[PDB]
């Protein structure tokens, strides 16, 4: 009875919200330690 | 120039304000050292003219094609054949230079990530982020809505770099009108134009 | 065909301009200049694609009034109107509707 999933949290923090909105290339990762997608300052922003 | 909706992220208030369409500003800045030839006019004008000239060679070898069809077809009904074929190959020339001025003049921008659609908007019209003047805000006469509206506008003048000491004059129409519950835009949109 | 020969001969003009462009500037920051210009010119070449792929293939019979949006909609896959097998009406089980 979990096919709904609430999801408490956004893929991003707060502080990092304003760069994912600003940034159209930023993408989701997988996250090593909660294994979740958010996301990531590094992928934020980035040349590659 | 754009019209763009968002929504804001996760939570449980409906009501909430939310920096959502803050992504009407997305633009990508990793490697900026230097300027794109697309935000260049110029170039975008030269694409465009090259465009043109193909587009004529085309329409011509079509019309030298069409002549030997209408060599070929017999001569009875040669004169509805070529209007009807003259119809469309001047349909498609017409939609060949449309997609080109698409192209080079209005969705110059919609594929590159280095040009937000608010920096893009303005550009196919030669504006800069700099001649934004105005900002009609919602200005419902709340706080959480005042203070996210601002800082939204803020965002969006840091990120599209605009100069300093040029704020946006904000215009709040609901001081004098009031809040409607959808007329809102209807009605910032009339003191804007 | 005749589209996708003219892009390719437009990317290699742009690619030997960029050339020259990239000559002229100093090479300290040569590798930089490169990347962002050969990222904006597969950028546009994609666009050009794109869009003769949408002149030719998606919307060719947008601006053609000899095909209405049904024909066109089923001919961009080569359907034809016989090929629109089954209608789901409506069907609310009044007279007029």
């Amino acid at each position: 009875n979990k096919l709904f999933v609430s999801k408490e949290h956004a893929p991003y923090t707060d502080e990092l919200e304003e760069d994912v909105y600003l940034d159209p290339l930023a993408r989701v990762s997988k996250d090593k330690k909660s294994g979740s997608l958010t996301f990531n300052s590094k992928n934020i922003q980035s040349k590659d | 120039a754009m019209a763009a909706t968002a929504t804001d992220k996760i939570g449980r208030s409906v009501p909430a304000p939310g920096k959502g369409i803050l992504t009407t500003a997305r633009e990508h800045h990793s490697s900026v050292k230097y300027a794109s030839p697309n935000l260049n006019m110029k170039y975008r004008k030269r694409q465009l003219v090259t465009r043109e000239a193909q587009i004529k060679d085309w329409v011509e070898n079509e019309l030298e094609a069409l002549k030997l069809e209408a060599e070929e077809i017999p001569s009875e009904d040669q004169n509805e054949f070529l209007l009807e074929r003259t119809r469309e190959i001047h349909n498609e020339a017409e939609s060949q230079l449309r997609a080109a001025q698409q192209q080079w003049g209005n969705d110059f921008y919609k594929r590159d990530p280095r040009i937000a659609p608010l920096r893009g908007a303005l550009a196919t019209y030669g504006l800069t982020i700099d001649d934004l003047g105005v900002a009609s805000f919602h200005g419902t006469s709340t706080k959480a809505n005042d203070k996210n509206e601002s800082a939204t506008i803020n965002e969006m003048m840091k990120h599209l770099g605009r100069s300093e000491g040029n704020p946006v004059i904000g215009v709040f129409q609901k001081f004098l009108t009031g809040h409607p519950k959808g007329a809102a835009g209807a009605w910032m949109m009339n003191g804007a134009l």
